[PDB]
């Protein structure tokens, strides 16, 4: 809870810019500077429009590599055992899937399209 | 003055993962499960784990990252909803407020609750471990098996992993 | 050939959607034989942006 | 019945079964499995538009073949499922004895019966 | 009986029932199977570490990368829905009508 | 005779009914080979 | 639930009435609640003032089958004494199938409840009272 | 669809399968019911219609729904009593929500209502290979954990099933979702045995694998949706329409064919016990799901329907397909009466 304390010292800082920021320094007229700004012209609605996207296997392609990133990262404790050949074999073994996995969807234009 | 801290934490989780759970837009709900996700964290770290909640974060977070992607790219409303702005979600989330809210009523002025099993009531600072000579730190040597003793278990879950990238690409490619 | 045969209205009994119909039978319609349903137009994301003056 | 040699997880049959005789030639089931074959082999030729019982006679006899084979081994596992099964029945008979108790075979002279005389 | 297995039950639940009701947003059922993920992770966790049994601490990180990879193919299959109509809405599936 | 372009087959390779009859004649020779073991090991058995 | 009707089998057959019949009114009423909780999942019945309705309706229908078959079992049982047969039953299946057939205001579906639900009734006291054991030995 | 790639997706159906068959550890089982929902999500979608993506996504999400809880149900398991091992079970609630996500998994009458929609859109293949793999593997799980079920769940489920799969299978004028509400019937029936003497049920798990094979592949023979083509597959191709009848008297169950072998040996060693009300409310219903079987045979080959031409251009050509193995699995599935006392090949 020590780092608690760190991150409640920072929260009562971060509130008192807040609070510095809006009560201090002067008055709130207001009932223009709320329009929507895009560059000098008004809109057509706003945002939360459907905005359909470039990428696709882009995303769950960063979610499966994270997934094997989750299994790659206890390396330290893996080089600390009696048994190096399985050690070393089941580390390159996943290393090897994972750029097998890659190398795959490099070959297959995965990548290549609305990047 | 605390020694329920656990619990408090988990207080907190279940607050915000009943108004995650609750169905919002699912940006605010986003909102919702990073912060149900960091205070889990913050469980399994005061609990005793060493790294694995910091893990768990790091992972599960980057899956939400992925998942704000596609909420913003795929389909909203022309207004979307918050918590305290319909009638149905409102009270949905109000009720679960009201379900976490008595059942603290009902513990901390009761003695047991028997909903599902006897749940007793008193942090968890019992039962618990009584200071053993360890010095080999027992997550650290149990994310170094899957190695040295796991030998089937990251084949085919690496596999299941490969087999998964080539699916994702084919259900794309499958126009 | 002298024998009965069955005829036009029995496969009008057995086809259409579903076999009995009710009050509420009519929205349900026989499958495409393709088993495609092709046609519908999706432009409303021609989403703008005034790259504006300044 | 669960084993009871849930030892050997797939032995098809132990040293044990090597003390029962083997199906025997020309027993009626396996020629019940041959003409069975046969009828796969007739139906076989029925389906891709080449003459029934014509110019598929190596196919005919593979059938035949392959499915005496099949049952041949399938006869063996089941006779001596059959046996094991009678043999554990027979030791647990012999193990317990006053649980199955001689029933005293009383005979017709005492032995009353209700009549109730139909006309 | 440990009383935080309470509250994560509990959060079980509700992120169940939350998984089963739901209005228009697919997006909102696959967020909510990320949920009930996160709820499972986080109660076999407390499991292990209470009993000390550390040789099987495989449930969590398997768990959860094999429930992520599943949320993965989810994602993709949201991709496909939106991508043959305009929204993900739990209207216009009712095509395919029964 | 009739045909046009091709027969497609009715002439038949010999591959495939060689092959069919070798693997058939040589489980019939397995299959009597086996019944002469058991009935060996039954006899020296009982 | 289980212990319930254990508690509508636990009035000897014999006359303790007033509570035979409200175990069968409990009985019915809960079985059209959940009838009524399945007629309202499946249906969206658009809105919640005529899903309130249906359930009312789904509700008390069950409950006065069960509360029509209590009383004339209660009066069968008191005036007959009888509790081998299960004749009183019989006439208790068949008041409850005419009765469904005058809440639903039809009449040749009264008269198939009023056999349906008769013969069904007689058979469930029939072999209660010889001794069927309820789904299961379980052992060989 | 590179077909390397698809002998690749079928090895890991393949190896799900195997996975669910060969653990004694329970997460190494939830591995093996998760590849198989990763892998046959693909076998659909093998056309491009978005028929194909609706069903595909209602299937994933209700599959992986049951997944998950059966997970809860491990977990829950090792709160308690704390082994990896798949025997008997030490928690009544978790036995409860295993065999409520099992019967969300391979179909039960309160969770059903995914299966006519996934196996109406998809392709023959697909329809195929899942109704066979995802109705074989949680039988084997099944069959490990049984003896620490309550009756109640699984006999009610049972029961609820055929007559659920009975009373739907009477309307439809398809094809797949006859075949769906039918194999609904039979996992009804291949459960209700389950806590008595599993030899039974896994018996007729081999029967009604072998039939519904054979169904399929005489439907990949010809490409049929509706009965009118199965009329117009009686004038062109006659064997097709005896062996449909055969076939489908052996799904309605009559004793000479060998559709019988599961049902009454599952009645002999029922009733062997003192439940008799109970397997003739089954068989009841049992004769109950066989009108769609006699309006279907009636439809192709016991009446003639008139005949659109074309057949007169299609006449030249013949059945030109592939079969997967018809004939042995043909008469394997019809003349296999006398016998049954192949019952004791199980274990
Ligand atoms: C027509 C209904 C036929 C029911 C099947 C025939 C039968 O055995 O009924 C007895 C069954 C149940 O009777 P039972 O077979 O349980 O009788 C056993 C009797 N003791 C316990 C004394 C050994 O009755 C029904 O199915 C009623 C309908
Ligand atoms: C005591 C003895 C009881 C004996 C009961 C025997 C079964 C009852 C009678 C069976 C035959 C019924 C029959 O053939 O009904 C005809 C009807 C179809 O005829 P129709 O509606 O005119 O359709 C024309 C469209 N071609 O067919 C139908 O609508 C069939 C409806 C299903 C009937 C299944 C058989 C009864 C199962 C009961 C389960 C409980």
């Amino acid at each position: 809870m020590n780092l608690m304390i760190t991150l409640l010292t920072n929260f009562t800082l971060a509130t008192l810019l807040v609070t510095i920021a809006f009560w201090l320094p002067q008055l709130n007229v207001y009932s223009e500077k709320t329009s929507p700004y895009e560059c000098g012209f008004d809109p057509m609605g706003s945002a939360r429009l459907p905005f359909s996207m470039k990428f696709f296997l882009v995303a769950i392609t960063f979610l499966l590599f994270d997934l094997e990133i989750a299994l790659l990262l206890p390396l330290p404790w893996a080089s600390q055992t009696t048994n190096l050949n399985t050690m070393l074999t089941m580390a390159l073994l996943l290393i090897f899937l994972l750029a097998v996995s890659l190398a795959y969807e490099w070959t297959q234009k995965g990548l290549e399209w609305t990047e | 003055m605390m020694t329920y801290i656990v619990f408090i934490l988990s207080i907190i989780f279940v607050m915000g993962f009943v108004g995650f759970s609750s169905k919002p837009s699912p940006i605010y709900g986003g909102l919702g499960l990073i912060v149900s996700g960091g205070v889990g964290c913050g469980i399994v770290l005061n609990f005793g784990g060493s790294f694995l909640g910091l893990m768990v974060f790091l992972i599960y977070l980057g899956g939400m990252m992925v998942v704000f992607g596609y909420t913003t790219a795929m389909a909203t409303e022309q207004y979307p909803e918050v918590w305290v702005s319909n009638k149905v979600v409102l009270g949905t989330f109000i009720t679960g407020l009201l379900m976490e809210f008595l059942m603290v009523y009902y513990v901390l002025k009761d003695k047991e609750v028997e909903i599902v099993f006897k749940f007793n009531g008193m942090g968890d600072w019992v039962i618990y471990d009584t200071g053993d000579s360890g010095f080999f730190s027992e997550e650290a040597m149990g994310i170094a098996a899957l190695y040295s003793y796991g030998t089937w278990l990251v084949i085919v879950t690496g596999w299941s992993l490969l087999i998964g990238v080539v699916v994702i690409m084919e259900i794309t490619r499958g126009n | 050939a002298r024998q009965w045969q069955p005829d036009v209205e029995w496969a009008e009994q057995y086809g259409g959607a579903v076999m009995y119909p009710t009050k509420e039978t009519a929205h349900w319609k026989p499958p495409p034989w393709n088993d495609v349903d092709p046609p519908k137009d999706t432009l409303v994301s021609n989403l703008t942006l005034n790259f504006g003056p300044q | 019945m669960t084993g009871r040699q849930a030892r050997a997880p797939l032995q098809f049959l132990p040293d044990e079964a090597r003390s029962l005789p083997p199906p025997k030639l020309t027993d009626p089931r396996l020629a019940y499995i041959g003409f069975l074959g046969y009828c796969s082999g007739l139906i076989d030729n029925a389906i891709r538009r080449r003459p029934v019982l014509s110019a598929g006679l190596h196919r005919q006899f593979l059938y035949i073949t392959s499915f005496v084979f099949v049952g041949y081994y399938l006869l063996k596992r089941q006779d001596y499922m059959y046996a094991v099964r009678d043999h554990d029945m027979f030791s647990y008979i012999k193990s317990h004895p006053e649980d199955f108790p001689e029933k005293d075979k009383k005979t017709y002279r005492e032995v009353f019966e209700e009549f109730h005389p139909v006309r | 009986m440990s009383l935080v297995y309470m509250n994560i039950m509990m959060a079980f639940t509700v992120s169940l029932t939350g998984l089963l009701m739901y209005r228009s947003h697919l997006m909102s059922s696959l967020l909510c199977l990320e949920g009930m993920m996160l709820s499972l992770f986080i109660l076999a966790t407390l499991m292990i570490l209470n009993s000390h049994f550390t040789l099987a601490s495989m449930m969590p990180i398997i768990l959860l990368v094999f429930a992520a990879c599943e949320a993965a193919l989810g994602l993709s299959l949201l991709v496909m829905v939106s991508n043959t109509y305009g929204t993900d809405y739990v209207q216009n599936l009712n095509l395919l009508q029964c | 005779k009739f045909y046009i372009q091709e027969p497609p087959h009715g002439s038949p390779n010999w591959l495939k009914v060689g092959l069919t009859l070798g693997t058939s004649a040589f489980l019939w020779i397995y299959l009597i080979k086996q019944h002469n073991e058991d009935v060996l090991e039954y006899k020296r058995r009982n | 639930a289980k212990t319930l009707l254990h508690q509508y089998w636990d009035i000897p057959e014999g006359t303790e009435c007033h509570r035979k019949t409200y175990a069968a009114t409990s009985i019915g009423g809960a079985s059209g609640l959940v009838v009524s909780a399945y007629s309202v999942a499946l249906k969206t019945p658009t809105s919640f003032l005529e899903g309130v309705a249906r359930t009312g309706r789904y509700t008390f229908t069950a409950a006065a089958i069960g509360a029509i078959f209590g009383l004339t079992s209660c009066i069968s049982a008191q005036v007959r004494e009888k509790p081998d047969d299960p004749l009183n039953y019989l006439i208790g299946g068949c008041a409850g199938g005419l009765t469904l057939g005058a809440r639903t205001r039809s009449y040749g579906i009264g008269a198939a409840a009023c056999a349906y639900m008769g013969l069904t009734a007689a058979l469930v006291k029939m072999g209660q009272l010889e001794g069927w054991k309820v789904f299961a030995e379980p052992k060989v | 669809m590179n077909p390397i790639i698809l002998i690749i997706i079928l090895m890991t159906v393949m190896l799900g399968t195997i996975i669910v068959m060969i653990s004694t550890h329970w997460l190494l089982i939830w591995i093996g019911f998760e590849m198989n929902m990763l892998a046959i999500i693909p076998i659909m979608m093998k056309k491009h219609n978005p028929r194909a993506t609706e069903a595909s996504t209602k299937y994933f999400l209700t599959q992986s729904t049951a997944s998950m809880l059966l997970m809860m149900a491990i977990i829950i398991n090792l709160m308690f009593s704390g082994q990896w091992t798949v025997m008997k079970l030490f928690n009544p609630m978790a036995s409860m929500l295993m065999t409520m996500a099992l019967a969300m998994k391979l179909g039960m009458a309160p969770f059903h209502f995914w299966v006519p929609e996934v196996t109406q859109g998809i392709p023959l293949s697909s329809g195929l290979i899942l109704l066979t793999w995802q109705k074989l593997a949680p039988m084997s799980v099944l069959y490990q954990i049984l003896p620490s079920i309550n009756l109640d769940l699984i006999l009610t489920l049972s029961i609820l099933s055929i007559t659920i799969g009975g009373w739907g299978g009477l309307n439809q004028t398809q094809l797949r979702k006859i075949m769906a509400y039918s194999s609904i019937a039979h996992m009804g029936w291949m459960t209700a045995v389950l806590l008595y003497n599993p030899t039974m049920t896994l018996l007729n798990l081999i029967i009604y694998i072998i039939m519904t094979s054979t169904m399929f592949t005489l439907f990949m023979a010809n490409s049929t949706t509706t009965t009118l083509s199965l009329s117009h597959t009686w004038n062109k191709a006659p064997i097709m329409t005896i062996l449909v009848l055969i076939t489908l008297l052996s799904m309605g169950g009559l004793p000479p064919l060998s559709g019988f072998m599961p049902k009454w040996m599952i009645i002999q060693e029922m009733t062997k016990n003192d439940s008799i009300i109970l397997p003739t409310l089954m068989a009841i219903t049992a004769l109950l799901n066989l009108y769609f079987y006699m309006r279907l045979t009636y439809s192709t080959a016991l009446t003639m329907f008139p005949s659109t031409n074309n057949m007169k251009m299609k006449w030249q050509f013949p059945t030109t397909k592939r079969m997967t193995l018809l004939p042995t699995m043909t008469v394997l599935s019809t003349m296999l009466l006398p016998l049954t006392p192949i019952l004791s090949i199980l274990e």
